[PDB]
Protein backbone atom coordinates (compact mmCIF):
# COMPACT_ATOMS: atom_id res chain seq x y z
CA UNK A 1 0.00 0.00 0.00
CA UNK A 2 2.82 2.41 0.57
CA UNK A 3 5.47 1.49 -2.03
CA UNK A 4 2.74 0.43 -4.83
CA UNK A 5 5.62 -0.71 -7.09
CA UNK A 6 7.01 -4.71 -6.85
CA UNK A 7 10.38 -5.72 -6.21
CA UNK A 8 12.32 -9.44 -6.48
CA UNK A 9 13.29 -10.97 -3.24
CA UNK A 10 16.54 -9.92 -1.73
CA UNK A 11 16.71 -13.76 0.01
CA UNK A 12 15.53 -17.14 0.41
CA UNK A 13 13.28 -18.69 2.74
CA UNK A 14 12.73 -22.04 3.60
CA UNK A 15 11.01 -24.60 5.84
CA UNK A 16 12.37 -26.55 9.08
CA UNK A 17 9.08 -28.19 10.43
CA UNK A 18 5.77 -28.98 8.64
CA UNK A 19 4.33 -25.19 8.58
CA UNK A 20 0.65 -23.83 7.84
CA UNK A 21 0.78 -20.31 6.39
CA UNK A 22 -1.52 -17.79 5.36
CA UNK A 23 -1.06 -15.63 2.08
CA UNK A 24 -3.18 -12.87 0.70
CA UNK A 25 -2.11 -11.21 -3.05
CA UNK A 26 -1.37 -7.59 -3.28
CA UNK A 27 -4.00 -6.95 -5.69
CA UNK A 28 -6.69 -8.02 -3.94
CA UNK A 29 -5.49 -6.35 -0.33
CA UNK A 30 -4.81 -3.05 -1.86
CA UNK A 31 -8.37 -3.45 -3.32
CA UNK A 32 -9.91 -4.11 -0.21
CA UNK A 33 -8.19 -1.66 1.75
CA UNK A 34 -8.79 1.09 -0.76
CA UNK A 35 -12.55 0.22 -0.09
CA UNK A 36 -12.20 0.47 3.41
CA UNK A 37 -10.15 3.50 3.66
CA UNK A 38 -11.41 3.53 7.05
CA UNK A 39 -9.83 0.00 8.00
CA UNK A 40 -7.14 1.05 5.75
CA UNK A 41 -5.67 3.87 8.33
CA UNK A 42 -5.52 1.91 11.27
CA UNK A 43 -4.23 -1.36 9.62
CA UNK A 44 -1.50 0.70 7.83
CA UNK A 45 -0.31 2.00 11.55
CA UNK A 46 -1.01 -0.83 13.22
CA UNK A 47 0.68 -3.41 10.95
CA UNK A 48 4.42 -4.23 11.72
CA UNK A 49 6.34 -6.76 9.47
CA UNK A 50 8.39 -9.19 10.87
CA UNK A 51 11.19 -9.10 7.81
CA UNK B 1 24.40 -17.43 30.81
CA UNK B 2 25.76 -18.07 26.91
CA UNK B 3 25.68 -21.11 25.03
CA UNK B 4 26.82 -21.38 21.56
CA UNK B 5 25.71 -24.47 19.33
CA UNK B 6 27.41 -26.88 17.47
CA UNK B 7 25.90 -28.20 14.03
CA UNK B 8 25.83 -31.50 12.59
CA UNK B 9 28.57 -30.92 9.73
CA UNK B 10 30.97 -30.44 13.60
CA UNK B 11 30.30 -26.60 12.94
CA UNK B 12 28.96 -23.86 15.17
CA UNK B 13 26.65 -21.90 13.76
CA UNK B 14 24.45 -19.89 16.76
CA UNK B 15 24.94 -18.36 19.94
CA UNK B 16 22.02 -18.59 22.66
CA UNK B 17 21.41 -16.26 25.99
CA UNK B 18 19.71 -16.74 29.17
CA UNK B 19 18.41 -13.93 31.10
CA UNK B 20 17.29 -13.20 34.28
CA UNK B 21 16.64 -10.81 37.31
CA UNK B 22 18.34 -10.83 41.04
CA UNK B 23 17.15 -7.29 41.68
CA UNK B 24 15.67 -7.63 44.73
CA UNK B 25 18.32 -9.41 46.27
CA UNK B 26 21.35 -7.71 45.37
CA UNK B 27 21.76 -4.59 46.58
CA UNK B 28 19.30 -1.87 45.96
CA UNK B 29 20.37 1.15 43.72
CA UNK B 30 18.04 3.88 42.38
CA UNK B 31 19.22 6.89 40.06
CA UNK B 32 15.66 8.68 41.14
CA UNK B 33 12.67 7.45 42.80
CA UNK B 34 9.55 8.69 44.54
CA UNK B 35 10.85 7.43 47.63
CA UNK B 36 13.61 4.70 48.80
CA UNK B 37 10.72 2.06 49.95
CA UNK B 38 8.72 2.58 46.93
CA UNK B 39 11.66 2.05 44.71
CA UNK B 40 12.58 -1.22 46.46
CA UNK B 41 8.81 -2.57 46.27
CA UNK B 42 9.11 -1.68 42.13
CA UNK B 43 12.10 -3.89 42.12
CA UNK B 44 10.83 -6.60 44.19
CA UNK B 45 7.10 -6.54 42.54
CA UNK B 46 9.93 -6.66 38.96
CA UNK B 47 11.53 -9.88 40.35
CA UNK B 48 8.52 -11.73 39.99
CA UNK B 49 10.02 -14.22 37.39
CA UNK B 50 12.86 -15.32 40.18
CA UNK B 51 9.84 -14.61 43.42
CA UNK B 52 7.74 -17.57 41.36
CA UNK B 53 8.12 -21.45 41.26
CA UNK B 54 11.70 -21.46 41.21
CA UNK B 55 11.57 -19.47 44.53
CA UNK B 56 8.15 -19.96 45.99
CA UNK B 57 9.36 -21.62 49.00
CA UNK B 58 11.80 -19.12 50.38
CA UNK B 59 9.66 -17.14 52.56
CA UNK B 60 9.75 -20.38 54.19
CA UNK B 61 13.22 -20.52 54.62
CA UNK B 62 16.10 -17.85 55.94
CA UNK B 63 19.32 -17.06 53.76
CA UNK B 64 17.74 -18.75 50.41
CA UNK B 65 20.20 -17.30 48.40
CA UNK B 66 22.81 -20.30 49.28
CA UNK B 67 20.30 -22.48 46.70
CA UNK B 68 18.54 -20.18 45.04
CA UNK B 69 21.49 -19.73 42.81
CA UNK B 70 21.94 -22.89 42.25
CA UNK B 71 18.29 -23.28 41.66
CA UNK B 72 17.87 -20.73 38.86
CA UNK B 73 21.24 -22.25 37.58
CA UNK B 74 19.73 -26.06 36.99
CA UNK B 75 17.06 -24.58 34.52
CA UNK B 76 19.84 -23.54 32.36
CA UNK B 77 22.45 -26.35 32.16
CA UNK B 78 19.25 -28.28 31.21
CA UNK B 79 19.74 -26.27 27.95
CA UNK B 80 22.98 -28.87 26.71
CA UNK B 81 20.28 -31.11 25.92
CA UNK B 82 18.27 -28.78 24.10
CA UNK B 83 21.68 -28.14 22.03
CA UNK B 84 22.10 -31.47 20.97
CA UNK B 85 20.00 -31.84 17.27
CA UNK B 86 22.86 -28.92 15.98
CA UNK B 87 20.59 -27.26 14.17
CA UNK B 88 19.79 -30.42 12.38
CA UNK B 89 16.19 -31.39 11.20
CA UNK B 90 15.63 -35.01 11.39
CA UNK B 91 13.37 -37.63 11.93
CA UNK B 92 12.64 -38.43 15.71
CA UNK B 93 13.94 -41.84 17.13
CA UNK B 94 11.82 -45.08 18.94
CA UNK B 95 12.62 -46.60 21.24
CA UNK B 96 14.71 -50.21 20.89
CA UNK B 97 12.79 -53.84 21.83
CA UNK B 98 10.08 -52.01 19.74
CA UNK B 99 10.67 -53.29 15.98
CA UNK B 100 9.35 -51.17 13.00
CA UNK B 101 6.16 -53.10 12.01
CA UNK B 102 7.49 -52.15 8.10
CA UNK C 1 -32.39 3.02 -1.18
CA UNK C 2 -29.22 1.28 0.98
CA UNK C 3 -27.25 4.23 -0.19
CA UNK C 4 -29.56 6.19 2.20
CA UNK C 5 -29.80 5.72 6.06
CA UNK C 6 -31.95 7.06 8.75
CA UNK C 7 -31.40 8.79 12.17
CA UNK C 8 -33.78 7.69 15.21
CA UNK C 9 -34.13 7.68 19.00
CA UNK C 10 -34.83 5.39 21.23
CA UNK C 11 -37.48 6.27 23.98
CA UNK C 12 -35.35 4.07 26.67
CA UNK C 13 -32.18 6.35 25.53
CA UNK C 14 -34.62 9.59 25.96
CA UNK C 15 -36.08 8.59 29.03
CA UNK C 16 -32.24 7.95 29.98
CA UNK C 17 -30.95 11.41 28.75
CA UNK C 18 -34.00 13.06 30.34
CA UNK C 19 -33.30 11.40 33.82
CA UNK C 20 -29.36 12.03 33.40
CA UNK C 21 -30.18 15.79 33.02
CA UNK C 22 -32.56 15.55 36.08
CA UNK C 23 -29.59 14.18 37.90
CA UNK C 24 -27.12 16.84 36.96
CA UNK C 25 -14.53 23.17 30.77
CA UNK C 26 -11.93 26.17 30.76
CA UNK C 27 -9.12 22.80 30.59
CA UNK C 28 -11.05 20.92 27.98
CA UNK C 29 -9.53 23.14 25.33
CA UNK C 30 -8.00 20.17 23.64
CA UNK C 31 -11.44 18.09 22.89
CA UNK C 32 -12.93 22.24 22.19
CA UNK C 33 -10.40 22.29 19.67
CA UNK C 34 -11.61 18.84 18.21
CA UNK C 35 -14.75 20.32 18.37
CA UNK C 36 -13.94 23.41 16.43
CA UNK C 37 -12.03 21.39 13.88
CA UNK C 38 -15.55 19.46 13.49
CA UNK C 39 -17.43 22.24 13.09
CA UNK C 40 -14.91 23.49 10.26
CA UNK C 41 -15.55 19.96 8.67
CA UNK C 42 -18.91 20.25 8.34
CA UNK C 43 -19.26 23.62 7.11
CA UNK D 1 -7.66 -35.54 0.23
CA UNK D 2 -8.70 -38.44 -0.94
CA UNK D 3 -12.56 -38.05 -1.72
CA UNK D 4 -12.65 -34.47 -0.35
CA UNK D 5 -13.25 -31.85 -3.06
CA UNK D 6 -13.01 -28.41 -1.51
CA UNK D 7 -13.34 -26.28 -3.79
CA UNK D 8 -16.87 -28.14 -5.13
CA UNK D 9 -17.78 -27.79 -1.49
CA UNK D 10 -17.04 -24.26 -1.37
CA UNK D 11 -19.01 -23.72 -4.83
CA UNK D 12 -22.08 -25.64 -3.76
CA UNK D 13 -21.92 -23.69 -0.67
CA UNK D 14 -23.92 -20.16 -1.07
CA UNK D 15 -22.23 -16.77 -0.88
CA UNK D 16 -22.81 -15.93 2.66
CA UNK D 17 -22.41 -19.53 4.23
CA UNK D 18 -19.52 -19.08 2.01
CA UNK D 19 -17.86 -16.22 4.21
CA UNK D 20 -19.06 -17.84 7.50
CA UNK D 21 -17.01 -20.60 6.61
CA UNK D 22 -13.75 -18.97 5.39
CA UNK D 23 -14.15 -16.58 8.30
CA UNK D 24 -14.38 -19.55 10.74
CA UNK D 25 -10.93 -21.40 9.06
CA UNK D 26 -9.25 -17.73 9.57
CA UNK D 27 -10.61 -17.22 12.88
CA UNK D 28 -6.97 -17.84 14.33
CA UNK D 29 -5.38 -15.37 12.37
CA UNK D 30 -8.14 -12.91 12.75
CA UNK D 31 -8.39 -13.35 16.69
CA UNK D 32 -4.95 -13.15 17.47
CA UNK D 33 -3.31 -10.92 15.15
CA UNK D 34 -3.79 -7.35 16.62
CA UNK D 35 -4.35 -5.52 13.51
CA UNK D 36 -7.59 -7.77 12.54
CA UNK D 37 -9.01 -6.10 16.58
CA UNK D 38 -9.85 -2.87 15.08
CA UNK D 39 -11.94 -4.93 12.01
CA UNK D 40 -15.32 -4.23 10.81
CA UNK D 41 -17.87 -7.17 9.68
CA UNK D 42 -17.61 -6.63 5.66
CA UNK D 43 -13.99 -5.98 5.52
CA UNK D 44 -13.79 -9.21 7.53
CA UNK D 45 -15.58 -11.24 5.31
CA UNK D 46 -13.99 -9.88 2.08
CA UNK D 47 -10.35 -11.02 3.52
CA UNK D 48 -11.80 -14.32 4.78
CA UNK D 49 -12.76 -15.08 0.70
CA UNK D 50 -9.65 -13.31 0.09
CA UNK D 51 -7.19 -15.53 2.03
CA UNK E 1 -4.96 3.97 36.16
CA UNK E 2 -5.89 0.61 35.30
CA UNK E 3 -2.79 -0.85 33.97
CA UNK E 4 -2.08 -1.01 38.09
CA UNK E 5 -4.35 -4.47 37.48
CA UNK E 6 -1.77 -6.90 37.22
CA UNK E 7 0.03 -5.54 40.59
CA UNK E 8 -2.75 -7.86 42.15
CA UNK E 9 -0.42 -10.91 41.76
CA UNK E 10 2.30 -9.10 43.47
CA UNK E 11 0.36 -7.62 45.76
CA UNK E 12 -1.11 -11.38 46.96
CA UNK E 13 2.63 -12.43 47.06
CA UNK E 14 3.74 -9.40 49.53
CA UNK E 15 0.36 -10.25 51.47
CA UNK E 16 2.02 -13.28 53.24
CA UNK E 17 0.29 -12.85 56.64
CA UNK E 18 -3.58 -13.54 54.00
CA UNK E 19 -5.17 -10.65 56.17
CA UNK E 20 -5.27 -8.45 53.13
CA UNK E 21 -2.68 -6.29 54.36
CA UNK E 22 1.03 -6.48 55.26
CA UNK E 23 2.69 -7.96 58.81
CA UNK E 24 5.61 -7.18 60.28
CA UNK E 25 6.09 -10.87 60.91
CA UNK E 26 5.76 -11.55 57.40
CA UNK E 27 7.86 -8.67 56.03
CA UNK E 28 10.53 -9.86 59.04
CA UNK E 29 9.85 -13.44 57.20
CA UNK E 30 10.56 -12.43 53.86
CA UNK E 31 13.52 -10.23 54.70
CA UNK E 32 15.62 -13.08 56.40
CA UNK E 33 14.77 -14.80 53.00
CA UNK E 34 16.10 -12.64 50.82
CA UNK E 35 19.37 -12.28 53.59
CA UNK E 36 18.91 -8.52 54.19
CA UNK E 37 18.72 -7.00 57.31
CA UNK E 38 17.59 -3.35 57.60
CA UNK E 39 16.44 -1.90 60.98
CA UNK E 40 13.19 -2.37 62.89
CA UNK E 41 12.69 0.63 63.36
CA UNK E 42 13.28 1.83 59.32
CA UNK E 43 10.76 -1.19 58.65
CA UNK E 44 7.88 0.56 60.91
CA UNK E 45 8.21 4.07 60.13
CA UNK E 46 8.51 2.80 56.68
CA UNK E 47 5.30 0.89 57.15
CA UNK E 48 3.52 3.93 58.88
CA UNK E 49 5.06 6.55 55.95
CA UNK E 50 3.29 4.43 53.55
CA UNK E 51 -0.30 2.86 55.00
CA UNK E 52 -3.06 5.55 54.88
CA UNK E 53 -4.65 4.02 57.88
CA UNK E 54 -0.61 3.46 59.71
CA UNK E 55 -1.32 0.59 62.07
CA UNK E 56 0.25 -1.26 61.14
CA UNK E 57 -2.43 -2.72 58.30
CA UNK E 58 -1.06 -1.54 54.79
CA UNK E 59 -3.57 -1.21 52.61
CA UNK E 60 -3.79 -1.28 48.71
CA UNK E 61 -3.95 2.30 48.36
CA UNK E 62 -0.52 3.12 49.81
CA UNK E 63 0.70 1.16 47.09
CA UNK E 64 -1.46 2.50 44.14
CA UNK E 65 -0.15 6.17 45.35
CA UNK E 66 3.87 4.88 45.74
CA UNK E 67 3.08 3.46 41.92
CA UNK E 68 1.21 6.53 40.77
CA UNK E 69 3.89 8.82 42.28
CA UNK E 70 6.67 7.10 40.73
CA UNK E 71 4.56 7.10 37.03
CA UNK E 72 4.47 10.19 36.36
CA UNK E 73 2.65 9.61 32.92
CA UNK E 74 2.56 11.47 30.00
CA UNK E 75 0.52 14.96 30.11
CA UNK E 76 -0.73 14.04 26.85
CA UNK E 77 -1.85 10.62 27.46
CA UNK E 78 -3.23 11.31 30.92
CA UNK E 79 -5.35 14.18 29.54
CA UNK E 80 -6.45 11.68 26.56
CA UNK E 81 -7.49 9.01 29.53
CA UNK E 82 -9.43 12.14 31.61
CA UNK E 83 -11.16 13.09 29.14
CA UNK E 84 -12.65 9.28 28.14
CA UNK E 85 -13.12 9.11 31.72
CA UNK E 86 -15.33 12.32 32.01
CA UNK E 87 -17.29 11.65 28.66
CA UNK E 88 -17.89 7.95 30.14
CA UNK E 89 -20.49 8.88 32.62
CA UNK E 90 -20.75 5.53 33.56
CA UNK E 91 -16.62 5.50 34.39
CA UNK E 92 -17.31 1.62 32.22
CA UNK E 93 -14.79 2.53 29.40
CA UNK E 94 -17.82 2.75 26.93
CA UNK E 95 -18.78 6.10 24.87
CA UNK E 96 -22.17 6.18 23.80
CA UNK E 97 -24.07 8.96 21.84
CA UNK E 98 -25.84 9.60 24.51
CA UNK E 99 -23.16 10.14 26.75
CA UNK E 100 -21.69 12.39 24.21
CA UNK E 101 -24.75 14.42 23.92
CA UNK E 102 -24.98 15.24 27.38
CA UNK E 103 -21.03 15.79 28.06
CA UNK E 104 -21.24 18.60 25.13
CA UNK E 105 -24.43 19.89 26.53
CA UNK E 106 -22.85 20.13 29.83
CA UNK E 107 -19.58 21.29 28.24
CA UNK E 108 -21.62 23.96 26.52
CA UNK E 109 -19.51 22.84 22.57
CA UNK E 110 -23.89 21.62 21.98
CA UNK E 111 -23.72 20.46 18.17
CA UNK E 112 -26.84 19.52 16.60
CA UNK E 113 -27.48 15.86 16.84
CA UNK E 114 -27.09 15.27 13.40
CA UNK E 115 -23.62 16.39 13.68
CA UNK E 116 -23.61 13.84 17.21
CA UNK E 117 -24.39 11.05 14.87
CA UNK E 118 -21.65 12.44 12.82
CA UNK E 119 -19.57 12.69 15.19
CA UNK E 120 -20.25 8.88 16.33
CA UNK E 121 -19.75 7.17 13.40
CA UNK E 122 -16.61 9.30 12.23
CA UNK E 123 -14.69 7.54 15.24
CA UNK E 124 -17.14 4.46 14.68
CA UNK E 125 -14.45 2.27 12.90
CA UNK E 126 -15.77 -0.96 13.63
CA UNK E 127 -19.06 -0.42 12.87
CA UNK E 128 -20.85 -1.69 15.97
CA UNK E 129 -21.50 1.39 17.43
CA UNK E 130 -18.83 1.41 19.90
CA UNK E 131 -16.20 4.34 20.32
CA UNK E 132 -13.04 2.56 22.42
CA UNK E 133 -9.57 4.46 23.53
CA UNK E 134 -7.75 3.91 20.24
CA UNK E 135 -10.85 5.30 18.23
CA UNK E 136 -10.51 8.43 20.77
CA UNK E 137 -6.88 8.89 19.79
CA UNK E 138 -7.47 8.76 16.29
CA UNK E 139 -10.09 11.34 16.59
CA UNK E 140 -7.76 13.13 18.81
CA UNK E 141 -4.47 13.19 16.10
CA UNK E 142 -6.33 16.25 14.60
Amino acid sequence: WKEATLAQSCANVRALTYCDLHVIKRDALQKVLEFYTAFSHSFSRNLILTY
Amino acid sequence: KIAPIRNEQDKVVLFLCTFSDITAFKQPIEDDSCKGWGKFARLTRALTSSRGVLQQLAPSVQKGENVHKHSRLAEVLQLGSDILPQYKQEAPKTPPHIILHY
Amino acid sequence: NLRKRIVFRKISDVKREEEERMKRLPPDHPVRRLFQRFRQQKE
Amino acid sequence: SRGIDTEKVLQICPKDMRADICVHLNRKVFKEHPAFRLASDGCLRALAMEF
Amino acid sequence: EEQIAEFKEAFSLFDKDGDGTITTKELGTVMRSLGQNPTEAELQDMINEVDADGNGTIDFPEFLTMMARKMKDTDSEEEIREAFRVFDKDGNGYISAAELRHVMTNLGEKLTDEEVDEMIREADIDGDGQVNYEEFVQMMTA
